[PDB]
């Protein structure tokens, strides 16, 4: 039961970079997944959520209109297409899996990835 | 299913990075394809199923997305990569439609 | 205390809602589904077809 | 775009009568068809559905086990075979063509035939 | 789902405005269709998905609604449009059921 | 973001009129919407609310049973079907979007349309 | 309508046993099915579910990774295959058919088989 | 979600009135079903949604309740109603769980 | 609007009786409802209360633990399961609806049912 | 692997024109082909499909009944018999071969012809 | 579609119960076959369609499964049935592919 | 919802008792979770709903509180448990936010 | 019912080798045939297929353009002409017969040959 | 109606200790509770109060800023998280339930727990 990302690297400000997140060992199409940053010198910061179907997506107020999260249940893969990058977004991006809850109020992130480093600089 | 491509014209230089965005009026799942038509020839497939690569295409070309937002990413533009790129969708009960096509020119 | 419906409430999406698979969903056949021809289907040769007479 | 029924008449209770529905002017083998009753003094009532191949059929609860709907893509025809008729089942029978829909939820009945009266009496 | 219509009979003259109300015993989302059966003929589709118009139907006919309240509005009643109108529902997991029919009569 | 209505005009008392409200530039299926009148010589007055699903609804005390509001999330529209119109109902009708609130007590109307004039006279 | 199980017997702990469940008299390819245990001295216990297609499947948390449930819609047959049977798993196994529900929330288990006895002992 | 039924044993005679009560450790709304397992057979559904009757079940059986308290009432015990009655819950995001069941014996 | 009860009759002391209360003509899932007794020779007496959701109930001091009030919003009903009945409980039972109130303090019982007679005797 | 067409030219409106498409280097009888137009100033537009044997064909709604697509597996050649041409119908016509797919949902057009010119004017 | 077998080697004695598991990378529906190749011989058909038996093969062999998890069960091992067992799939639009094969040795 | 933790750095020795305090700027009811991120790895859930333990978490960890004041108590600190602990809130209508994180170091 | 091949041996790389595989005891003219490789250290591998007439042929992607399979219905023999052999072609070549199936999806290989060893080395 | 506490022990001065209180047999989410000490050699002494919702709390003047009290209505628990203990806190901690009263002034403590011994020493 493993969850690994990829697609990081160094890109100049204003350029677009796309991340991927391959899930293995569990039924991926049953879980709504999150993307979480970890900027050094700051705590974890939430980024986006995909609602188990692609039907509903919510973003942090600082990434609306520049980040597009979409999932592919057929290949067990997430995507966070990042457009118009700026120097702020240099952070490690984590995938998160929402725990099953016997209610309607959601649950915490149990499965976390290992993180892919995104550097935005000139 | 109306397909739109943006930006219509994208000036870039050799060795740069080019991303072309394709948006679908309705959810087309992961069924989508990308083509490349140099002037005076016939288009050739580049990406099918919105993620996989056609046999023999250079590894530079890459794409991602599902639902309504699809992008094509060229890691390193080459002097033979200046051509018009088209976006096609073939959903389950929808017919095949094409986008207007963006032209990548020399900066 | 007022046991009524509180007509002034939050009528929005409630973004922190269970984003999961709903195991108890209807596992039946959904009789009211598209009975048409699926115009976009595999038009290829089906290589694994009956190779006998 | 023509859809013509046939096979109507007068039968005694408990006897079997079979209807047909000859399509004309369109690809019959591409559409799923319905049979709809119209008993005067009431509105239309659904009877059966045929799933474009003969693979799936669904019936009204009051006709299950007595009505057998089948189609013939080679001659562009339908067949609603009735067994053990009753005095309830006297009505006008229509065919219905399911409209093409760009989704998985079906669509309304666009093309209706002219109907043949089936009378069950003694 | 038991489907009901109101009014059972509607009197109107040429050039008037006519509204026919269809009410569902249970929520049917937006899956609903309105037919028109002239006496002695077969009903013809007018509105599908409760809002869109079937191809070829005159722009006079229009409909709206979602859930359990639906209406069919004719902006200009013509001598052609004196016939019985039926309301059908095809919900997700429900079968097809029709209304009792409202007859538009000359006044 | 944009919120444009339609369906205005002049109708006689006793007739029925249906208004529409198309929402563009934002996710419509996440917001509970309102309808607000504006009679000249008087202030704004609330009319109806729709609870983000069509599940719950509320009306002004003077329009219960004559106005029916329902929404179509698949096409991003509202519908305030007005029945039994009177000379009182001469007003301009606006749409309103309920602002997101991090509580359970709702919030104010943040996005308003340009309004459609509805005239009832003979 | 008839639903009968088979394939039970006596095996040693750690061995593998497979059950089959032949459904007759109804359209089997339309129903989601279950498997239910009845341990003497205890109540009925749910074991697994199959989603009318093989597309989705959920298991009880005590049998995850040891039991495999799969269906053969062409032969009207279920299969629950047991791997690494323990002394606990001795019970009577029933197939349960999910009732037709005119909604999205499933329904109860109406048609139950006569069940088969599975004994694990040394 | 743990479901417990009381009383576990309920002696009654022919023509009596019998009530079997099922309690849920967590709110199960109206999603609940009652079964009947005569010994040596497979249980048969009697009540679904905690109020309705399965087709073919005699009108004697009835059920009521919502939330966490439920009750199955038999207006007139018959010679063939002496069997174990079970309780099931199928909530929104809860899996199917059964109670321990109560046995009705002759008096 | 209307509010009619049922389920009355005569039962022996110690038996269990279930009452029902069907509401029509208004949105039943919006109002918290009450049950009120009427013992001849004595004024009305309150029995229970249901809090518009089933979340909160409060009972009379003499019926705590023997009466269970529960509501079903989907079928528009109320239920008052009465256990361990005594000879004192011979009274007519009414349903009551709490009036809408523009405060946090509730309101009076405006809509009352026609009442059902429950007799306990030997 | 080559796909060469012919039969184009310039004709007056209202006439009939027949295009051809000779395939070589691969088993043409195994492939369902398409025809695709390119009108300058507009993107590609789909025209017709042939289902690998002649059983099924589908046309664009603007060319239904005027374009008749057909094939001859013995000569490895398509045929698009065009009737009642209009000034709209001037464009470049391409053949397209459907890529082999390991599913039932089709695939993209991998092999394309060099295109032929069909010009209509007075 | 890639076929894998588990376990690669399984030691068993005469009269022991043998179960061999074949797993599929992609769902192959019900189309699958099991073959048996003794050293120095040509493999023979035992199970076709993954459930039915080829005529002439003893009833000891049996198989079940659908989707991606297919297993072959030998109720009572014999000193004849000691051979290498191969798993073949022939899906609708996929070509015939074979698994690596498992071998059984005398314990 | 602004979420803060104290103390920022907590020196402790093996076998000592550790308490970490998480304070929320608003009422988050009981919706809160505790994490643990050793250097170079991804955070692992420990406590969900501020009291319950995730499967596989050692029994040493425990948490308590409601409203705006929460604490995480390690009954016996092990050499394994030296890592940075994060506090998350997921209220009803509020989005997910994380604390700054307290680092537990050897004394 | 016997299937025996021939034409084996050891040949140098770059040379071309042709085998023969004759059928006896059954109507070879009615059943399509396969060729299957067996290399040491790896499971079976499929090579080619003939569609009961020689009209249609399919090969493994690793042998396309170098292998040619054909049949002679009069002499009940298969011919697989290998061209441009490589050292990776060292395996045992098996003739296989497709079982008769009352459907259109084919069937497994019921009748097998004995195998010929072909080794390509210097 | 049972009230039990837990979380006691012996801790050195200056450390943080969290107590607990389990409620069963009554609706715990309806009552405001207390924590009370019983130091041997002295009488009882109030410590904290929780206002049925967590909205209001009050403390003894000698424990303000060191003792925090909070309750989980979902799990029927109370918590008195004690920080920076002294030797003067050696006492037995009880839970107390405030009795229902028909006024705006409260009532005495009706239900008391058993008590957990908390000792602070070096």
């Amino acid at each position: 039961v493993q969850l690994v990302e990829s697609g990081g690297g160094v890109v100049q400000p204003g350029r677009s970079l796309t991340l991927s997140c391959a899930a293995s060992g569990f039924t991926f199409s049953n879980y709504g997944m999150h993307w979480v940053r970890q900027t050094p010198g700051k705590g974890l910061a939430w980024v986006a959520i995909i609602w188990y179907d692609g039907s509903k997506t919510y973003y942090e107020d600082s990434v609306k209109g520049r980040f597009t999260i979409s999932r592919d249940n057929s290949k067990n893969t997430l995507y966070l297409q990042m457009n118009s990058l700026r120097v702020d977004d240099t952070a490690v991006y984590y995938c998160a899996r929402v725990r099953h809850s016997s209610s309607r109020h959601g649950s915490a992130f149990d499965l976390w990835g290992q993180g892919t480093l995104v550097t935005v600089s000139s | 299913i109306q397909m739109t491509q943006s930006p219509s014209t994208l000036s870039a230089s050799v060795g740069d990075r080019v991303t072309i965005t394709c948006r679908a009026s309705q959810s087309v799942s992961t069924w989508l394809a990308w083509y490349q038509q140099k002037p005076g020839q016939g288009p050739k497939l580049l990406i099918y199923e919105a993620s996989s690569l056609e046999s023999g295409v250079p590894s530079r070309f890459s794409g991602s997305g599902s639902g309504t937002e699809f992008t094509l990413t060229i890691s390193s533009l080459q002097p033979d990569d200046f051509a018009t790129y088209y976006c096609q969708q073939y959903n389950s009960y929808s017919f095949w439609t094409f986008g207007q096509g963006t032209k990548v020119e020399i900066k | 205390a007022n046991p009524n419906a509180n007509p002034n409430a939050n009528p929005n999406a409630n973004p922190n809602a269970n984003p999961n698979a709903n195991p108890n969903a209807n596992p039946n056949a959904n009789p009211n589904a598209n009975p048409n021809a699926n115009p976009n289907a595999n038009p290829n040769a089906n290589p694994n077809a009956n190779p006998n007479a």
